[PDB]
RNA sequence: UAAAAAUGUUCUGGAAA
RNA sequence: CCGAGGGUAGGGCCCGUGACUGGGGCGAAGUCGUAACAAGGUAGCUGUACCGGAAGGUGCGGCUGGA
RNA sequence: CCUGGUCCACCCGUGACGCUGAGGCGCGAAAGCGUGGGGAGCAAACCGGAUUAGAUACCCGGGUAGUCCACGCCCUAAACGAUGCGCGCUAGGUCUCUGGGUCUCCUGGGGGCCGAAGCUAACGCGUUAAGCGCGCCGCCUGGGGAGUACGGCCGCAAGGC
RNA sequence: GGAGGAAGAAGCCCUUCGGGGUGUAAACUCCUGAACCCGGGACGAAACCCCCGACGAGGGGACUGACGGUACCGGGGUAAUAGCGCCGGCCAACUCCGUGCCAGCAGCCGCGGUAAUACGGAGGGCGCGAGCGUUACCCGGAUUCACUGGGCGUAAAGGGCGUGUAGGCGGCCUGGGGCGUCCCAUGUGAAAGACCACGGCUCAACCGUGGGGGAGCGUGGGAUACGCUCAGGCUAGACG
RNA sequence: AGCUAGUUGGUGGGGUAAUGGCCCACCAAGGCGACGACGGGUAGCCGGUCUGAGAGGAUGGCCGGCCACAGGGGCACUGA
């Protein structure tokens, strides 16, 4: 465009959208499971993922996914929401941090023990 | 810290051997005298072609894990060898050989670089009069480095001293033998310094 | 140095008063290119001898009323009332940009 | 002889009644770091078959580069299809600021110390041809005055 | 009407010397036998000459090319190989003496139009003034 | 340029290479 | 005299919420057909208008991104 | 009969009076709307026949708006060269409409095709540029949601912006 | 912790059951001495004030340390913590077993349906280390709002077409003005920060001293090519 | 997308350390707006800080300068 029409209208910065509305952009938000099932994930793949849908302390509820194997969510459970989507679960966006709150860490894990609470065991 | 374990472990890995033991590392074994491959199971088989970017990771580690200098500082000091000057090729180099410990390991003293530093963990190093006790102190022109009094004495100091005799120091240092002292002339040289190290690639792995 | 500025007259219709059109030109903070661009002054007029079309200078001045801080300096040139039809025309147009 | 080092190999592949049918691409730069590269080509049903025709043309598609102390005497910005390169003189010790591919031409040319930019499609082949233009088309103060003599 | 009779110029001859044209016209103007005086005495063109077309005051341009060439295109090269207008009637550009661009590491030319009348890059340094960048040629 | 000629449906999800 | 605040009344902007309702996106293996892609079996697309469970059909004009 | 654009020739007059153009105003195919008029042929809707698993379609027989005129609305389109207006510059070959010529052919304006240089992702474009340049305007920033909703303006409505 | 230390203990893991790996790693030998112990122990504090000289200049005198019995120094002195991520490609790093579109992974492309370098464990490896990962947000990469530095026939993008208001832009020659513009001088541009030089804490981080930038805008002086303005002259654009 | 009654200007007053519609009578009808007035949202500004090849972009916590506020709100007294 001509430089008089830039003069005019001139150009227009970008605006980048949150793929996480956790509010204050809070690297976490505190919550409650409201309900905990397990969805069937979108298509190539298959299978049952667990996934609680939290209330939480933005005033927002939404639906968050529980990562590893085996967790202990019941339909009141405090949970720490992380934010972090889930490619199959075309509706969670976040993730419930392990390790924080009810949530219990991964029992018996010992691999990437840090991303699943789960302590660390004693050689004993 | 400065690593500490399996080091003629690296000798090994990098292929290109290594004395960081010194001794042993320098006789009929430097580990690398049985195995010039790398470790683990693996170790013996095909090599993909490494890529553009492990050449200058070797080549880096190559370099860094030849001081025991820990990273932080390996690439720290190679920032301030930036803005200096000069070809970072050079500098570098040379402030790698301003290293106290260093100097303390090319100037004999201590039969190999990680002992190097202990002697200085320790106090059995001095400098122009006072002593020094961090691995980190940066040599400058005209400054003789000491071994201390207490230490003189001891078994090991001789021996360490005694493979002096005959053999002549770099030509950037000096040294009183029976004085224990030798200054420290001038930074090292590119040349001066034969490392298996091709400097402008461990450069080039810190551009990504 | 009280800042002087020059400029045409629109409108006098107040008494002892000459707003005063000045106009400036500048290079564009980020695209270079040269623009006009004006604002309007309220120039004290105790003698009432200004008028339309006057190219007059304006003069910084003690503050004369609620917005009028600048007195006529002097007459720089007189009949321009082309360069006031021009204003005129502008704010014409506006009667259309309306909804 | 020269240095000779790949910048990429690729399979492509057409079809045919039975399924597809593929082949390979070779591109390798070849040069002496000292004034002389020369990119090249080729293709084969084999990689090995190819890198090796690649190599030959390589050896045909030669260019003298003006090093100058390891730099280039200009900047020069080429375009090539909608590939574009930007090359920009150094001072010693900078050493090669640019991608994989015209790094491996701009370093068996000789060139040492250079800044490069890749603008457009970054589009290896193309890259690669609008580098090899790009060190064609450099002049020396020297080539400049015998054209503007008198 | 011919909104910058400048860029035309350098529009005109670009257009020949890349058609190995022997000479060019354009139409005379004193400010452009100027900018030419400069383009000849760097170099760049054999020369210009006042001359008349059809009754009109017109400049014509001498183009200068380099030798024959081998291989497929023996098309020679070219010695105006750029020429760009900096400074157009759209956006004009000013420089300090500060200022004042280097073209092609020394290779290329600038031309300003100072106080001190149409001169190069160097010139214009020399005499430490600085003013509208016309164009550059390399 | 001017431009005729067929009544008749459908094939679960992934993966092929 | 002015005046914080309080009080009656009526406007404006925005936010939350509402029986019911409109269409939208998404969702391994539901139902009906078969509009389009090869004169895709009535060349297709198109603005408009009427019509039809649904795709869509027909009218009028236009396009070739059809012969 | 009234009237617009436009081109050639003579170079006679004016003497930069120019380009472009947010808004505004005007025009703007077909369908569609309001009065009244008109209505042969055609023909959405609609009713038959036939085809078909079905056939709200294709084919066949009928048929009302409408299509036609006047006055006033509507303001959309594959409104297309999917290519904004102006000026300068950059090989030619050929066919063609219209003007002037010292009517071999030249020269001006227009309509085509092929192609220098150059441009393009390619296809292609190429003095009727999509080439090389300057001026001004409009417009584009991944797909869907959507030209949808809310708001405003416009319209009789349909809807348009 | 350092230096020695096996054609190489055990255990664990692989195996074409020869063996290979973890690995000089350990054990083992000497050697240094983080901690801790005893003794000593700061700078920061020199004037207010007092005395001689006039309560001036100058000289001398006395009180005062929260941090601290801390830093630091002397002597004595024990082998004295290691973790976190990752190893399909991007991207450094591969094998065995388990599971069998399950359980789970996932930043993008995608891994799992009975032989999975992708899930989970192990061995092994790579990276970094009192740290190492994760989430959120900013810039970069993104010439992906393009001033530098992009576009619109078919990828998103020419307005349906005119006429025209504001605006933007404007041919050739000459002269006056000197707003744009350019040049010199000068005022301003605090400090810290940043950069460089050199110094002070054993180094560094911190820290001090010195040095150098600076457009912008004010003032005074000057230039006149180009833009602008007034004026005169022209005819190649345009109109008649 | 239009906004304005102390609204825009005047004269004479009150007021103040002082200019001024700051406030007041009287008079005149003005002022402002697509160069974006009025309105809605968000926000203390700067030296600087992070990032960037640069032009830019993002930001304004510590330290330094200016502003503003002191439970919400109005007012004055003392006084340089």
């Amino acid at each position: 465009p001509t430089i008089n029409q830039l003069v005019r209208k001139g150009r227009e910065k970008v605006r980048k959208k949150s793929k996480v509305p956790a509010l204050k952009g809070a690297p976490f938000r505190r919550g409650v499971c409201t309900v905990v099932r397990t969805v069937t994930p979108k298509k190539p793949n298959s299978a049952l993922r667990k996934v609680a849908k939290v209330r939480l302390t933005s005033g927002y509820e939404v639906t968050a996914y529980i990562p590893g194997e085996g967790h202990n969510l019941q339909e009141h459970s405090v949970v720490l929401i992380r934010g972090g989507r889930v490619k199959d679960l075309p509706g969670v966006r976040y993730h419930i941090v392990r390790g924080v709150y009810d949530a219990a860490g991964v029992k018996d894990r010992k691999k990437s023990r840090s991303k699943y609470g789960t302590k660390k065991p004693k050689e004993a | 810290g400065r690593y500490i374990g399996p080091v003629c472990r690296l000798c090994r890995r990098e292929g290109v051997k290594l004395y960081l033991k010194g001794e042993r590392c320098y006789s009929p074994k430097c580990a690398m005298e049985r195995r010039p491959y790398p470790p683990g199971q693996h170790g013996q088989k095909r090599a993909r072609r490494p890529s553009d970017y492990a050449v200058r990771l070797r080549e880096k580690q190559k370099l860094r894990r030849i001081y025991g200098i820990s990273e932080r500082q390996f690439r720290n000091l190679f920032e301030e060898a930036s803005k200096k000057k000069g070809v970072t090729g050079s500098v570098f180099l040379g402030l790698l050989e301003s290293r106290l410990d260093n100097v303390v390991y090319r100037l004999g003293f201590a039969v190999s670089r990680r002992q190097a530093r202990q002697l200085v963990r320790h106090g059995h190093i001095t400098v122009n009069g006072r002593r020094v006790d961090l691995p980190s102190y940066r040599v400058r022109p005209g400054d003789e480095i000491a071994v201390a009094e207490k230490s003189r004495n001891l078994e090991l100091i001789r021996q360490n001293l005694e493979a002096m005799k005959g053999r002549k120091v770099g030509p950037w240092l000096s040294l009183d033998v029976e004085g224990m002292k030798g200054k420290f002339l001038r930074l090292p040289d590119r040349e001066d310094l034969a490392l298996p190290v091709n400097e402008q690639l461990v450069i080039e792995f810190y551009s990504r | 140095p009280k800042k002087v500025l020059t400029g045409v007259v629109v409108s006098d219709k107040m008494q002892k008063t000459v707003t005063v059109l000045v106009e400036r030109q500048f290079p564009h903070p980020l695209y270079g290119k040269v623009i006009k661009r004006s604002k309007k002054y309220l120039a004290h007029d105790p003698e009432e001898k200004y008028k339309l079309g006057d190219v007059v200078e304006i003069i910084e001045s003690r503050p004369i009323s609620k917005r009028k801080r600048f007195r006529v300096l002097r007459l720089v040139e007189s009949g321009r009332m082309d360069l006031v039809e021009k204003y005129l025309i502008r704010r014409q147009n506006y009667e259309s940009l309306s909804k | 002889d020269f240095e000779e080092k790949m910048i990429l190999i690729r399979r492509t592949a057409r079809m045919q009644a039975g399924g597809r049918r593929f082949r390979f691409g070779a591109l390798v730069v070849v040069g002496d770091r000292q004034g002389r590269v020369g990119l090249g080509f080729g293709k084969a049903p084999e990689v090995p078959l190819a890198v090796q025709k690649a190599g030959y043309y390589a050896r045909r598609n030669m260019v003298e580069v003006p090093l100058q102390n390891g730099t280039i005497p200009h900047e020069i910005e080429v375009e090539f299809g909608a590939s574009k390169i930007v090359l920009k003189p150094a001072a010693p010790g900078t050493g090669v600021i640019a991608g994989a591919v015209p790094r491996a031409i701009l370093e068996l040319a000789g060139v040492t110390d250079i800044l490069t930019k890749e603008l457009g499609s970054r589009n290896p082949i193309n890259i690669a041809y609008a580098t090899m233009e790009a060190l064609r088309q450099l002049r020396t103060k020297a080539d400049v005055e015998r054209l503007r003599k008198g | 009407m011919l909104t910058d009779p400048i860029a035309d110029m350098l529009t005109r001859i670009r257009n020949a010397t890349r058609v190995y044209k022997e000479s060019t016209d354009v139409p005379a103007s004193r400010f452009k036998e100027e900018i030419l005086r400069i383009l000849a005495r760097e170099g760049f063109i054999k020369g210009y000459e006042r001359v008349d077309v059809d009754g009109k005051p017109y400049l014509r341009v001498y183009l200068k090319y380099g030798p024959r060439r081998q291989g497929p295109d023996p098309r020679p090269e070219q010695v105006i190989h750029h020429i760009r207008r900096i400074s157009k009637p759209g956006r004009r550009v000013y420089v300090g003496v500060k200022e004042i661009p280097r073209v092609r590491r020394g290779l290329g030319i600038a031309i300003l139009s100072t106080s001190k009348g149409v001169l190069t890059d160097r010139e214009a340094r020399k005499l430490g003034v600085g003013g509208e960048l016309i164009c550059e040629v390399w």
